[PDB]
């Protein structure tokens, strides 16, 4: 299935506050109205130049996401988890089942069978969205969480998502997956272009509304 | 003053603008995070085997305390050359990541490591953009790289060749060791920095400051903003600081301006006296460094506030002239003209029973002086 | 073009005396702006104020006459019109005369011409009641004085009713003072955001090119910077020059307007308004004037037939100010501009030649 | 300036906005030319024969 | 090497045009002032007596 | 090495004329505009009556 975004997938373009400018920017956006695949419970994407992500349940489906550009050894990639307890970022030289996933006893984890090099660790209904992007050896990651009052469609509306990561990593990357956890006892995915847009911000200094210059001439 | 800005030695009455005031500052305040950290450069300006020309190394040095002093003094370096930045001023500044390359190449080709060259290694080995912006060092190693009977384990992109170094070498076919250091500066909050060189801190008072980089001037006052987080500032409008966050507290700060304008010197004519008059243009007049008084147009200083209303003079601003009458100067709203109630009613009618013949004058310019400039022999 | 830092400032030497040239420019276009509006409104010499109590005829000055319980003692005209139109060396010196000022001077002149008419503007004002001088008005159109004498209630309804309706389409239009605001706002804008523009060099920030190079290099990089704000802050003052040209022809037309519209009766076809002028009314507005042009306007016509002379005794009769006129059967005079026949006599016509020369002559 | 090159029009991007003032100021121009021509011959409500 | 070449070509074409822009200005200034004797020539010697 | 130093002097003072001949233009349309009033008094006020 395909389906179609509205106004969807606008981030800070960086630090620095700000009130009530209509300000305008050049960057890499999801342009409005777009084609976004639709996914249901899954295969390997690409990445080409970042990516907008959104997601939905009351469980913990999703499960985090696997980048890089082989997604094996013999070269280095990312992988981002989450088990019952929280997150764990980790940049090794890894072995992916082609079919990588955990279970819920509550036993899991069939993901990879390889750990090797590791050159970065960490450890420590809703619709969560998602931008990953890629520049001059930084992996940035944009976030947001937005409670629906659906369980599991793309919704229309405006909510601007706040920075979340900065990884300095070097990796290069090509191609990513998703992670979810299995039963024994719905996903999007838009890419990004270079985009010229015009930001409304409020007076505590948050972005409420936007405008894709590029869609009609009223724009 | 007057006499000099006007180049003469006569002033006729009038006003004139002279100069500015410009609230000079004062005490400087550095804001630099909670130093620790040291940068150990001697693993990569100190390592036992280097890395080849062709995969060079890449070591991201991270948020540290980094002392370009230790390297830039350490006179053992044959080529030091800093491109964005001249070297002294290293270690005081700050920036998001520095980058260090790390490689070995010929003696004669360290003069290809650096911005818009070509040859055999700036073409496919190495190419430093066109805009680069740190610093790059080379020294001479023969006696750890080169081996009799030659080292053919260094080799470079030409597909692969090898350098066979060997001991008996002329200079510029020995082994050199090369550095590259690129600073680089994203959109994060802040990162590595200098020496410091101790801080402090303060508020309400022209001051002269520096945020870990930014580097300004003017009156600091509580940022009572609703500056969210993941943030480090906010340029409002025109684009300007115009606020900042501390590192060490982490709380919002304004930065409005310093307090300045022009000043204006009020004379009767020299001619007349020697006395005069100051206005300081839309200054707050308890800002300033008798009669001092307030204006819509600025504190005036010389003259006295009087209650009458003449005919306007010598024009301040806002309805209020000045003259020199009450031997002295002083201010005042001047006056429209005198009033003039008419005797009107429905049956009563004015009817003139003289006259006078009235002759005035009316003064145009018609013309101008024709000149001409040759172009080529100005 | 530095912001107080004295390595620029020093290079800035070099270029010797552009900057003392534009603040010449801008203080002799600053002082012109007190000049356009001394000699738009100071046409007076006298403050004249308004009789207490107020019968002018019939007619109701009430809503451009001033308000005393009203925000600097404007009309209540006058207020709809003002409500409906500090940084890195840029600063605005304030106006010579205040907004009360000016309301003073507009209130002067319209005292003065509701109770002296023209006279005040040649001379020591006589007052005359206001119906007289409505007559003298319509006289100088070419009606007859009866005919304001014969319908004053009905003039002074119209005119009454056409005043309440200038406040119903501005309480509900001031776009050429509008345009005036925006572009020179639209300009000072520009000018600021010139300065954070590189022109070619490192960074826009003169802090920034004294932190990374060393004197030797950040001279290079200092001159390109100077070079283009003085190209900007000169383009802002050539455009500055070319602006106050039009706001100054402006000023001078205004200035006019309140010679001959104001303190007289025009003659001048379509020059205070739009029919035959009678009279007119200045009010103040933010940075220019209002008028309020009462004309004269003809309605409701007929037609008849004409001749140019009539025949009687073998003579040829023309009329002294009029219009032969037949109602179909019977021959009459009016004045050209409103309809009011008279029997033909010999003392409203006069005789030259006899009636076979004139083409179209009548017998009667 | 540039004229279909592209290492122009970056170079000229560093400028700031002084090609769109110019083209404001003859836009301008451009619209007042018809002004003074409506001013000058539509002084008539009706066409008459 | 070329980037410096260009930067001297962008000076001189943009210093052209804005002398062009100037003068464009300063002239149509000039027929604004001789279409407004016109309107008032129109109005007051063909609308009526002078 | 005479003609880097020369090309800043020639650019110096070609700005210098510039300006000088823009303002000279905007100052002749000024004194144009009075002499037309000079005139028009001359015609109104000399030869009649106004
Ligand atoms: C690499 O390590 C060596 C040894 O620790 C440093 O060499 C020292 O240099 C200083 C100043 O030139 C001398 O006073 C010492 O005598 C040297 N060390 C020894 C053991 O003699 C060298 O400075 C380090 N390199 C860098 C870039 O820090
Ligand atoms: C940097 O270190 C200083 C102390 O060296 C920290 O200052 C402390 O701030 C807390 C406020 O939460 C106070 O309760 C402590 O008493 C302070 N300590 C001292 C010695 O004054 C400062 O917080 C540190 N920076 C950050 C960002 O935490
Ligand atoms: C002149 O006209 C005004 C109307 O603008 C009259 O004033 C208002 O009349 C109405 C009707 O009686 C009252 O409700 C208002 O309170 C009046 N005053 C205002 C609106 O300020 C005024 O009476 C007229 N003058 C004469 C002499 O009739
Ligand atoms: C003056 O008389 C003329 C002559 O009839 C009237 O003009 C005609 O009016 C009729 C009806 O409106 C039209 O159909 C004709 O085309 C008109 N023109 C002619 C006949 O040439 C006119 O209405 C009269 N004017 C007044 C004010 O009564
Ligand atoms: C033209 O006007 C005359 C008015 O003088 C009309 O003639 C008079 O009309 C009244 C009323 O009809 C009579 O009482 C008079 O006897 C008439 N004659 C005179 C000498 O007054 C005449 O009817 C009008 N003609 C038209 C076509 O309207
Ligand atoms: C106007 O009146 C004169 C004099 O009453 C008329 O002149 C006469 O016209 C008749 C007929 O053409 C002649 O027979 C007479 O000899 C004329 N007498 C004189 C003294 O000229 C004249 O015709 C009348 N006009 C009209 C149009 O009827
Ligand atoms: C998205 O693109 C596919 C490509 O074939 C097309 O079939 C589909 O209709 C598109 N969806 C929308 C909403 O345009
Ligand atoms: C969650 O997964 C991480 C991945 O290595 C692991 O380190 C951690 O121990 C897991 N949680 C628990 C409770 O074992
Ligand atoms: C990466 O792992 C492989 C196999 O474990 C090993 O041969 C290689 O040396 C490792 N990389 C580095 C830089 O040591
Ligand atoms: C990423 O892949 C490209 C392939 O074209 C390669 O040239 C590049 O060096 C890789 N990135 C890094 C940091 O090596
Ligand atoms: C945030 O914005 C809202 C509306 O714009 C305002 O009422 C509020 O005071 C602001 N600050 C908060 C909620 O802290
Ligand atoms: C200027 O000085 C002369 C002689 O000293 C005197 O005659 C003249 O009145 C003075 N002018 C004024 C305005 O005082
Ligand atoms: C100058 O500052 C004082 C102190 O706050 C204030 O009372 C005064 O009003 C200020 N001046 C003006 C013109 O407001
Ligand atoms: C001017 O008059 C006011 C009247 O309110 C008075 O308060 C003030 O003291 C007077 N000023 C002087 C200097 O006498
Ligand atoms: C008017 O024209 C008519 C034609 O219908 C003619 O008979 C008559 O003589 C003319 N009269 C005048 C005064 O021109």
């Amino acid at each position: 299935a395909y389906t179609n975004s509205f106004t969807r997938g606008v981030y800070y373009p960086d630090k620095v506050f700000r009130s009530s400018v209509l300000h305008s920017t050049q960057d890499l956006f999801l342009p409005f109205f777009s084609n976004v695949t639709w996914f249901h419970a899954n295969p390997v994407l690409p990445f080409n130049d970042g990516v907008y992500f959104a997601s939905t349940e009351k469980s913990n489906i999703i499960r985090g996401w696997i980048f890089g550009t082989t997604l094996d050894s013999k070269t280095q990639s990312l992988l981002i988890v989450n088990n019952a307890t929280n997150v764990v970022i980790k940049v090794c030289e890894f072995q992916f089942c082609n079919d990588p996933f955990l279970g819920v006893m509550e036993s899991e984890f069939r993901v990879y069978s390889s750990a090797n090099n590791c050159t970065f660790e960490y450890v420590s209904k809703n619709l969560r969205e998602f931008v990953f992007k890629n520049i001059d050896g930084y992996f940035k990651i944009y976030s947001k969480h937005t409670p629906i009052n659906l369980v599991r469609d793309l919704p229309q509306g405006f909510s601007a998502l706040e920075p979340l990561v900065d990884l300095p990593i070097g990796i290069n990357i090509t191609r990513f997956q998703t992670l979810l956890a299995l039963h024994r006892s719905a996903y999007y995915v838009g890419y990004l272009q270079p985009r010229t847009f015009l930001l409304k911000y409020n007076e505590n200094g948050t972005i409420t509304d936007a405008v894709d210059c590029a869609l009609d001439p009223l724009s | 003053e007057t006499k000099c800005t006007l180049k003469s030695f006569t002033v006729e009455k009038g006003i004139y603008q002279t100069s500015n005031f410009r609230v000079q500052p004062t005490e400087s305040i550095v804001r630099f995070p909670n130093i620790t950290n040291l940068c150990p450069f001697g693993e990569v300006f100190n390592a036992t085997r280097f890395a080849s020309v062709y995969a060079w190394n890449r070591k991201r040095i991270s948020n540290c305390v980094a002392d370009y002093s230790v390297l830039y003094n350490s006179a053992s370096f044959s080529t030091f050359k800093c491109y964005g930045v001249s070297p002294t001023k290293l270690n005081d500044l700050c920036f998001t990541n520095v980058y260090a390359d790390s490689f070995v190449i010929r003696g004669d080709e360290v003069r290809q490591i650096a911005p818009g060259q070509t040859g055999k290694i700036a073409d496919y080995n190495y190419k430093l953009p066109d805009d680069f912006t740190g610093c790059v060092i080379a020294w001479n190693s023969n006696n750890l790289d080169s081996k009799v009977g030659g080292n053919y384990n260094y080799l470079y992109r030409l597909p692969l060749q090898s350098y066979g170094f060997q001991p008996t070498n002329g200079v510029g076919y020995q082994p050199y060791r090369v550095v590259v250091l690129s600073f680089e500066l994203l959109h994060a909050p802040a990162t590595v920095c200098g020496p410091k060189k101790s801080t402090n801190l303060v508020k309400n008072k022209c001051v002269n400051f520096n945020f870990n980089g930014l580097t300004g001037t003017g009156v600091l006052t509580e940022s009572n903003k609703k500056f969210l987080p993941f943030q480090q500032f906010g340029r409002d409008i025109a684009d300007t600081t115009d606020a900042v966050r501390d590192p060490q507290t982490l709380e919002i700060l304004d930065i409005t301006p310093c307090s300045f304008g022009g000043v204006s010197v009020i004379t009767p004519g020299t001619n007349t006296s020697n006395q005069v008059a100051v206005l300081y243009q839309g200054v707050n007049c308890t800002e300033v460094p008798s009669n001092v008084f307030q204006t819509r147009a600025g504190c005036l200083i010389g003259a006295e506030h009087v209650n009458n209303s003449y005919e306007c003079d010598i024009p301040i601003g806002a309805g209020i002239c000045a003259s020199y009458q009450t031997q002295s100067i002083i201010a005042y709203t001047m006056s429209l003209g005198a009033e003039n109630s008419v005797a009107y009613s429905n049956n009563s009618i004015a009817i003139p029973t003289n006259f006078t013949i009235s002759v005035t004058t009316e003064i145009l310019p018609v013309s101008m002086t024709k000149t001409s400039v040759d172009c080529t022999m100005y | 073009i530095c912001g107080d830092s004295t390595e620029c400032s020093n290079l800035l030497l070099q270029y010797g005396s552009f900057c003392t040239q534009l603040n010449r420019a801008l203080t002799g276009i600053a002082v012109e702006q007190d000049k356009n509006t001394q000699e738009v409104f100071a046409q007076v010499k006298q403050i004249y104020k308004t009789p207490p109590i107020k019968d002018f005829g019939g007619f109701n000055f009430s809503q451009i006459l001033p308000d005393p319980s009203k925000p600097s003692k404007r009309s209540f005209i006058e207020d709809l019109l003002f409500n409906k139109v500090k940084f890195n060396g840029l600063t605005v010196l304030p106006p010579l005369l205040t907004d009360e000022m000016i309301a003073q001077y507009t209130s002067a002149l319209l005292a003065g011409t509701i109770t002296s008419g023209w006279t005040f503007g040649a001379g020591a004002a006589l007052q005359i009641p206001f119906a007289m001088q409505m007559a003298y008005r319509f006289n100088g159109i070419g009606v007859t004085q009866n005919v304001l004498y014969e319908n004053q209630k009905l003039i002074a309804n119209q005119f009454n009713s056409a005043i309440g309706k200038i406040q119903d389409s501005l309480s509900s239009a001031l776009g050429k003072l509008q345009d005036v605001v925006n572009q020179n706002a639209q300009a000072l804008n520009t000018l600021v955001k010139q300065l954070s523009s590189n022109f070619g060099a490192i960074s826009s920030v003169l802090n920034d090119i004294l932190s990374r190079l060393d004197p030797p290099e950040a001279e290079v990089q200092i001159d390109r910077l100077i070079t283009g704000r003085l190209q900007s802050l000169q383009t802002y003052v050539t455009q500055q020059l070319i602006r106050a040209a039009e706001i100054r022809a402006s000023a001078n037309l205004a200035a006019t307007k309140m010679s001959e519209c104001v303190l007289g009766q025009s003659k001048r076809v379509d020059f205070c308004g739009k029919g035959y002028h009678l009279m007119s009314f200045p009010q103040s507005a933010p940075h220019g004037v209002v008028f309020l042009h009462v004309t004269y306007v003809p309605a409701q016509e007929k037609n008849f037939t004409t001749a140019p002379a009539i025949c009687h005794d073998g003579k040829a009769h023309f009329p002294r100010e009029g219009v032969f006129v037949s109602n179909g059967t019977h021959w009459f005079v009016t004045q050209r501009n409103f309809y009011e026949p008279q029997i033909i006599t010999t003392d409203n016509t006069f005789v030259s030649g006899n009636c076979d020369v004139v083409i179209g002559i009548v017998n009667n």
